[PDB]
């Protein structure tokens, strides 16, 4: 129907023909009969009819009389929803200026006349006048004259010239500017300037003037002569129970423009002094001004209940305004929401759904269906037989969502697994059963939780429930390529259990066919689960080829492992489970059955392995008791050791020999010796136990206690936890972040008294708070990371370009970070991996990296690749597939429409929450700083190099000695300047030393074509470098944390990604959470989208303009096309919020928030939004071009096109 | 340095100083010299008087009312006949020597200054005195317009030298005609449009009767007039001004803000200073602050509420409440309807509907709940949708009317079509149905019936049923 949206200023004849009727009283109702009044607020005459069909005399009545005009009452015989449509105008006695147009800095008006806001706010306060027209005389326009001096030059010329006040006078002002010829002299000026602020001040101003040149916008259009009135049905004044009526604050602005307005026709008709007229002007503008936006222009108007009256601006803006409480977000109908409760017994894409909620929300199938059917004749019948909840109706219940996919949904949906597709199963209760596996993807409990229901209606969306949003097809984490189907707390024991090794077990030694035998004889008690046995095993091999081959082998192994693989899938070997089953090794079965097997056989894996994980849970018995707290038997002695020695240092300190600081350093040390000490006694004595084998010799074995298996299996609980329950809770910190010097002694097996719980609390206390306040701050640095990168859509296949990302391990010392497979796979190489030494190609060009070219690379020991990256994509708009890689939650190469910017906010902002020289190995050494790399060629220590026992090319053995978590990653992702900011070197030249200014130093530097450069230090700065050196562009001059900015400006692109990244990661490492960098590369590809246009050519750009980057590179192909003066640029770091802001679509923009200054600029400018992106496109209701949608938009811009 | 208009407004108000006794006098003094003049001025014109002597010809037959014809007396139908015979009979008297003793001479002249000493012995009804002032104001303005045009047409110095005397007379069309400048072409040619101008200025004339410079005279005299009473006007006003906020301190917080009862209190004591009387004795403020209050009033009872209740309904509201006030004061207890009804002298069900229509409309913006985002505006539901199971009820209950009219006669059929509207913009009654074919309209009549027992066999009647 549409394709584009404007913005830009109503004329007054625009508003009269939107308006249907002037509003001429401030009359709403009639106190009786509740009839709109003549001439009102809510007139019918001018808004339309109340009833449909109808008039309010109610002579024409019927639709008989559609579209004629009752001619003793003049309301039309229409529907009556025509009065959420039908505007009214007021006609203004007095100009009033726009408030939006003129206190929303920078003040449009105020630069339009050049003049600053102060001086037009006086002239509209009435308080000084303004000279329009000049005329033959020495006045000026726009200089200010006071009222004295007014009469003085009126006196003096008479009617020679012309002064004025108020909004009328801005307008004369504003009517008689000649725009072209002011364009004109302000860029004969800009060349002709020597000083760039002025270039600034007069770089604004054009702009704006060439705006409103080429918009077809009028500068007199921002003051008001008609004032546009809302629909009444948009600021309804209904009855409530009882006789009371419920209204809007907008009938109360309304009716105080109205007064006003007629207040100062009628001291216009009454003639009266000139004070009177001002004052009433005066309070026209101040009503004008509050019904546009209140609380701006001073204080506040309150109602009768004693709090600001909100207006339209609040209507249209802020976190319950319309864009984000209507628009981004809805409530929605067939939906339901109840309790959930764990379904063991279901399968992965199967929900536990109540038969009455599934009664509720399928109606209008069951009456389709008993219609059909034939059960009922009509819709009534079939209301009222749904109504008595016959059998037959339980029966068409069943056949309706036979197959019908329901969408289940956990609020937070911090990720896109917050939302998943089931098969519904009707259960007689009234709580939703959910299969424990997706728990996690839920991060869902079963401690009260609530979960909401939608049923998809269309065959296209069940058809994406069922292929895109099925809980079988989301098995893998989209964030790292990860399964998050792991099992977890029961199945996890139940697996540990079932896999342990026991010694002197009933039935050792025993010979087995298979895992057959080995149930066999655990059913018959023969032996138990932890009896050592040998197996006849046949075990298939699928390699990385395909070969399957065959090999039937005795293996000593457990009757319990047998047991376990009497499920494991053929294809994989026997070696996985032939061992003791933690949570590290189920998830690593798990990931080896889909790498090698694929997706059925991995969900059919999972679904037998929680099945047998819970029932020999259950069979095991496993229980906690006060008798599994094992105290070891050293603490106390340790405990009386460290009091005593406390004693002996206190003794010490009564003698002088230290100071208090190191008195406390010392007991804060000797303390936490001992907790570290008794935390490894008392693991220890819980870690093993002492058995009799067969022959009688007393043997080792691991424990079977509750706890510690469920510490070491994983299940739940941590050697931390085990501390505080049996060892010592050890110290705690006094709320301010000190640590108290006497520690808590006690566990919680022999309790606590009175202080050691008020320590205690005053880290609960702050724990509790920190997570409450964290999560908040997780959830608004999420919501910048999705409207940042929310543009970000695969639109092509490949760009056709060369560039690429050179990666190499990470080295933060002597060891490795991550390995090169890590970062390497599902990438995309963009040159040829040749082998070192050697001119071969073992790898070509544009091949995606899987686990079996991994593997090739880590055996040839490849150092340095270089692959394909997002943010060196050219695409105008998007990335492509092969710069993108793999989609880590599907396995293979990224399908186009796939929107890859919120899956990569998503993938960051999830974890928030979760958020807070002697040489080491054989090799030779290299210089650049120290490298140290062994002999396979692999660098494996990089080291600092301050300004050495061995000099480059030398080889070095081992052992010798050559010699505050998401704040950050907001402050990254903001690109905040550092507070003391590192100085860096803007050219290679020669530094010099130079006049020390009073206040602050002042350097110089000497470029290679003797132009010397001015450098501005201050006083308090350790100088590094030195007179006479050269220094290469980007080195560092006075130490500290380097600024985004600088180092994009000097040092590339590439430097500032691999910047932003490594501290991402490495905050997130910390905290030991996994996300993939192409994530962080494409946000950091949204942070680089603007341009400075330094040399201008002559594509149209003014020099300093923030023009955005692709437009410049469709403008050079063009201009290169035409062998045409180019354009060059400086490409800027914005963050990721001003970036938002910056965005060319003006609806996004306004969404996201300054709702008003977005509105103005685009207003003023005459923006037009093409609806490109998904926000704009989710506002106005069509199809996301993303996804499913995708290919329609495409043939959109086929039909555009031609 | 501020942004609150209240705080500039007293700022303006106060660097005026305040008046005293004298100055009322002398202020009221000035406002009646004004008013003197321009009766003068008005009074020495053709038409005024005859029209005042009409109007007192019709009040002496009992047909007019005597408020409407004068208001006062000035004082250095027992009196009012006697003045106004006298009046009739000094304008026989004028009418004969108005012109056959000669317009220059002395007999004209006296009778003319003691017609004026007469006339300014009257006080007038401001009404008729501003339609005596209109129709001048209006011939004045239509002469200014056509000498602008005149003006504008001819372009100078020869129409200076003869405006005083032959502005609209022949002589200087015939004056223009004899010129023979190089630019009196075009002048000869715009003549025929001066022509016209200047027969359109005939009438005029002859209605007046005082050619130019006379009524240019009044004109001028009537103009000082007014402006010496404007300015008189505005500096009582501008003095006052304080008074009047002082006044409308005392009824804030009533729906309406402090500077628009200020304004009002201004517009009421606008009207104050408009009917003040300085011969009484009494001063200024006693005078004004009834207009202050009553303006102040009025717009409270106007203006402060969303649903206007009128006036009187307001006072009976104020009424009830002092007396419930009073009850409440003397019993102890919150007074029931039927006592107020008895004590207000009025049944209860008049008492019960004033109290049931004092009610202010509350917000859609109150916050209901703990927690702010909550308001009352999102739990108030749309009574006038349509259910959708009725649409549905009404598409079905459409096709199976289809169906079960399909197995009739296309005649009777559409007789029963086009009797009850099926499928058509409007109803038809029985009398164009048949006109349709056969004009009688009993067998239209008893088609309908045969259409409606047909259709009530449990053959073809079992689908409409399961609609009731
Ligand atoms: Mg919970
Ligand atoms: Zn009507
Ligand atoms: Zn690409």
């Amino acid at each position: 129907e549409f394709d584009a949206i404007k913005i830009g200023l109503a004329s007054p004849d625009m508003i009269r023909s939107w308006s249907f009727g002037e509003v001429k009283k401030p009359e709403t109702i009639n106190y009786r009969t509740f009839k709109p009044e003549r001439d009102g607020l809510f007139c019918a005459r001018i808004f339309g009819p109340v009833k449909d069909y109808e008039c309010l005399c109610g002579k024409y009545k019927r639709l008989k009389h559609r579209g004629v005009i009752c001619e003793k009452c003049g309301v039309e015989v229409t529907q009556t929803k025509v009065r959420r449509d039908r505007m009214g105008h007021i006609e203004l006695a007095s100009p009033v200026a726009h408030i939006w147009f003129l206190k929303s800095l920078p003040s449009r008006i105020g630069l339009l006349m050049d003049m600053p806001l102060r001086d037009i706010e006086r002239v509209l306060y009435f308080e000084m006048y303004v000279v329009t027209e000049p005329g033959m005389t020495d006045l000026e326009r726009g200089q200010m004259l006071t009222e004295e001096e007014y009469l003085d030059r009126l006196e003096e010329w008479g009617d020679e010239f012309t002064a004025k006040m108020g909004a009328e006078a801005i307008k004369d002002l504003l009517a008689s500017m000649d725009l072209p010829a002011e364009a004109e002299q302000m860029r004969e000026e800009l060349d002709t300037t020597n000083s760039e602020t002025k270039r600034k001040k007069l770089t604004k101003r054009l702009k704006l003037v060439e705006a409103f040149v080429a918009s077809g916008n009028k500068p007199e259009w921002m003051i008001l002569t008609v004032l546009p009135v809302l629909p009444p049905d948009l600021r309804p004044l209904v009855p409530l129970d009882g006789g009371r009526f419920a209204t809007s604050d907008l009938n109360d602005l309304y009716r105080r423009v109205i007064n006003r307005n007629n207040r100062l026709k009628r001291l216009l008709e009454l003639a009266a002094p000139d004070i009177i007229v001002r004052n009433e002007k005066r309070m026209l503008q101040e009503s004008v001004d509050a019904l546009l936006d209140n609380g701006r222009r001073g204080r506040a108007i309150t109602g009768s209940n004693k709090r600001p009256l909100k207006s339209l601006a609040d209507m249209i803006k802020g976190k319950q305004g319309r864009f984000r409480q209507n628009l981004l977000g809805k409530r929605v109908d067939y939906s339901g929401r109840s309790v959930i409760t764990v379904g063991p017994y279901l399968r992965l894409h199967q929900c536990g759904l109540p038969k009455k909620m599934a009664l509720e929300l399928f109606k209008p199938f069951i009456y389709s269906k008993l219609e059909t059917r034939g059960l009922a004749t009509t819709i009534k019948a079939a209301k009222k037989m749904v109504e008595r909840e016959e059998a037959v109706v339980w029966d068409i219940l069943d056949e309706v969502i036979r197959e019908h996919p329901v969408l289940l949904n956990r609020a937070p949906t911090l990720h896109r697994l917050g939302i998943q597709a089931f098969e519904p199963v009707l259960i007689e209760g009234k709580a939703i059963q959910l299969h424990p596996l997706v728990c996690a993807a839920y991060n869902a409990d079963f401690d009260g939780d609530q979960m909401a229901v939608h049923v998809p209606l269309t065959l296209e969306a069940q058809l994406e429930a069922r292929t895109l949003m099925m809980s079988t097809n989301n098995i893998l984490s989209p964030a790292s390529g990860d399964p998050i189907i792991v099992p977890s707390q029961d199945v996890v024991l139940g697996l540990y259990y079932m896999t342990r090794e026991k010694i002197n077990a009933k039935g050792e030694g025993m010979y087995l066919t298979g895992p057959a035998e080995a149930e066999k004889a655990y059913r018959t008690k023969t032996a138990e689960l932890h009896a050592r046995v040998k197996v006849r095993i046949t075990e298939t091999i699928k390699h990385e080829n395909g070969k399957l081959t065959t090999e039937t082998k005795m293996i000593d192994t457990t009757v319990g492992r047998a047991m376990l693989w009497q499920i494991v899938p053929k294809g994989l070997p026997y070696s996985l489970v032939n061992q003791k089953l933690g949570k590290k090794q189920i998830s690593n079965l798990l990931n080896e059955a889909y790498r090698k097997l694929g997706l059925k056989d991995t969900v059919i894996f999972a679904d037998q392995i929680m099945y047998t994980g819970f029932a020999y849970a259950a069979l095991s018995g496993v229980s906690v008791g006060i008798d599994d707290m094992v105290v070891p038997a050293a603490k106390y002695t340790e405990i009386a050791e460290a009091e005593e020695e406390v004693r002996e240092i206190q003794e010490q300190f009564q003698s002088g020999l230290v100071t208090a600081g190191e008195r406390y350093n010392k007991v804060i040390d000797i303390w936490a010796s001992t907790n570290d000490r008794v935390a490894k006694a008392m693991m220890e004595n819980l870690s093993s136990e002492q058995v009799i084998n067969r022959q009688g010799e007393q043997e080792k074995q691991e424990s079977f206690n509750s706890i510690y298996m469920m510490a070491d299996s994983g299940a739940r609980g941590s050697a931390a936890q085990i501390r505080q329950l049996a060892g010592m809770r050890g110290l705690m910190a006094r709320p301010d972040g000190s640590i108290i010097e006497t520690p808590i002694t006690a566990n919680f097996k022999e309790g606590l008294n009175v202080l050691q719980y008020f320590i205690s609390t005053h880290g609960a206390r702050k724990g509790l708070a920190d997570t409450a306040l964290k999560t908040a701050n997780s959830g608004y640095l999420t919501r910048r990371l999705v409207d940042v990168a929310q543009d970000v859509v695969v639109t092509e296949h490949d760009c056709g370009t060369l560039e690429g990302v050179v990666m190499t391990p990470h080295i933060e010392g002597g060891d490795v970070k991550v390995a090169l497979t890590e970062l390497a796979l599902g990438r995309v190489v963009s040159e040829d991996i040749l082998k070192p030494g050697t001119d071969e190609v073992l790898i070509p060009r544009n091949t995606l990296l899987d686990e079996k070219w991994c593997k090739v690379i880590n055996d040839n020991s490849v150092d340095q690749i270089k692959v394909r990256s997002v943010v060196t994509c050219d695409s105008d708009f998007g990335c492509c597939a092969q710069c993108y890689g793999r989609d880590l939650a599907r396995g293979h190469l990224v399908n186009q429409g796939e929107a890859v910017g919120v899956i990569a906010a998503q993938s960051i902002g999830e974890p928030g929450t979760q958020l807070t020289i002697q040489a080491k190995n054989n090799g030779s050494v290299k210089l650049h700083e120290l490298t140290i790399i062994d002999e396979f060629g692999r660098t494996k220590e990089k080291h600092k190099l301050p300004y050495l026992s061995k000099a480059d090319g030398d080889a070095v053995a081992a052992g010798e000695t050559v010699a505050g978590g998401l704040p950050r990653v907001a402050d990254l992702f903001e690109a905040r300047k550092p507070k003391e900011p590192a100085i860096l070197a803007e050219h290679s030249g020669t530094v010099s030393f130079g006049k020390e200014t009073k206040g602050k130093r002042r350097l110089i530097i000497t470029r290679d074509s003797g132009d010397t450069y001015e450098e501005m230090i201050p006083k308090h700065r350790q100088l590094n470098v030195f007179e006479g050196e050269r220094i290469e562009r980007g080195d560092v001059i006075a130490d500290g944390p380097e600024s985004p900015h600088d180092i994009l400006r000097l040092r590339g692109i590439h430097a500032v990604t691999t910047y932003i990244a490594n501290e991402v990661q490495e905050v997130y490492r910390l905290q030991g959470v996994k996300i993939n960098d192409k994530h962080i590369e494409t946000i950091v590809r949204q942070m680089l989208r603007k341009c400075t246009i330094t040399f201008a050519g002559d594509s149209e750009f003014l020099p300093g303009e923030t023009v955005e980057y692709s437009q410049v590179k469709i403008a050079n192909r063009k201009l290169v096309e035409e062998g045409k003066e180019p354009a060059r640029f400086e490409r800027e770091l914005l963050g990721i919020t001003k970036a938002s802001l910056a965005t060319e679509s003006f609806i996004s923009a306004a969404s996201f928030q300054e709702t008003t200054r977005v509105l103005t600029e685009a207003a003023v400018s005459g923006k037009r939004d093409d609806l490109r992106g998904l926000k704009e496109n989710v506002i106005v209701g069509r199809l996301i071009p993303a996804g499913t949608g995708f290919a329609y938009h495409q043939d959109r811009q086929a039909k555009r096109a031609q | 340095r501020t942004t609150d208009p209240v705080r500039m407004y007293m700022r303006e108000m106060g660097t005026v100083e305040l008046l005293t006794r004298e100055g009322e006098i002398d202020i009221a003094k000035r406002i009646e010299d004004g008013i003197n003049q321009v009766q003068s001025a008005i009074a020495e014109y053709p038409g005024t008087i005859p029209y005042i002597l009409e109007q007192f010809d019709r009040v002496q037959a009992e047909e007019l009312r005597l408020t409407d014809l004068i208001s006062g007396f000035v004082d250095p139908p027992e009196l009012a006949r006697e003045k106004f015979n006298e009046l009739r009979g000094k304008f026989q008297n004028l009418q004969l020597a108005v012109n056959e003793f000669g317009r220059d001479s002395h007999q004209a002249s006296e009778a003319s200054d003691l017609v004026l000493d007469i006339f300014r012995e009257f006080r007038l009804t401001p009404k008729q005195f501003d339609h005596l002032v209109e129709t001048l104001r209006t011939s004045m303005d239509r002469v200014r317009t056509q000498e602008r045009l005149v003006m504008k047409a001819v372009v100078k110095k020869s129409f200076i030298a003869l405006f005083t005397g032959n502005e609209s007379n022949e002589e200087w069309l015939d004056k223009v005609l004899a010129s023979d400048k190089p630019y009196v072409a075009k002048v000869r040619e715009q003549e025929e449009e001066i022509r016209r101008s200047i027969q359109k200025l005939q009438m005029i004339e002859q209605e007046t009767s005082l050619s130019v410079e006379r009524i240019k005279d009044i004109s001028h005299r009537m103009s000082i007039g007014e402006a010496k009473a404007r300015r008189a006007k505005k500096e009582m006003v501008e003095a006052n001004l304080r008074l009047v906020i002082s006044i409308a301190k005392k009824y804030t917080n009533r729906g309406l803000q402090f500077l628009d009862l200020i304004q009002e209190g201004n517009i009421g004591l606008m009207k104050a200073v408009d009917k003040f009387e300085y011969r009484r004795g009494y001063k200024f403020s006693t005078y004004a602050t009834w207009w202050i209050r009553q303006a102040i009033t009025r717009s409270i009872a106007d203006q402060a509420r969303t649903i206007r209740i009128p006036v009187h309904m307001i006072e009976t509201i104020n009424k009830l409440n002092r007396i419930s006030r009073q009850m409440l004061q003397e019993m102890g207890r919150e007074p029931l309807p039927e006592e107020l009804a008895e004590r207000m002298q009025m049944p209860e069900d008049k008492i019960r509907k004033v109290l049931k229509i004092a009610k202010e409309p509350i917000s859609m913006e109150t916050p209901i709940g703990d927690d702010e985002d909550s308001h009352l505006g999102d739990f108030i539901e749309d009574t006038t949708l349509e259910l959708p199971l009725d649409s549905a009820t009404a598409t079905s209950l459409k096709a199976a009317t289809r169906d079960v009219l399909a197995g009739l006669t296309p005649r009777e059929a559409k007789v029963l079509r086009m009797r009850f509207g099926i499928d058509m913009n409007t109803d038809h009654t029985l009398e164009e149905v048949g006109k349709q074919f056969d004009v009688t309209r009993e067998r239209i009549r008893q088609i309908e019936a045969k259409a409606l027992r047909k259709l009530r066999h449990p053959s073809r009647s079992e689908v409409l049923r399961s609609f009731l």
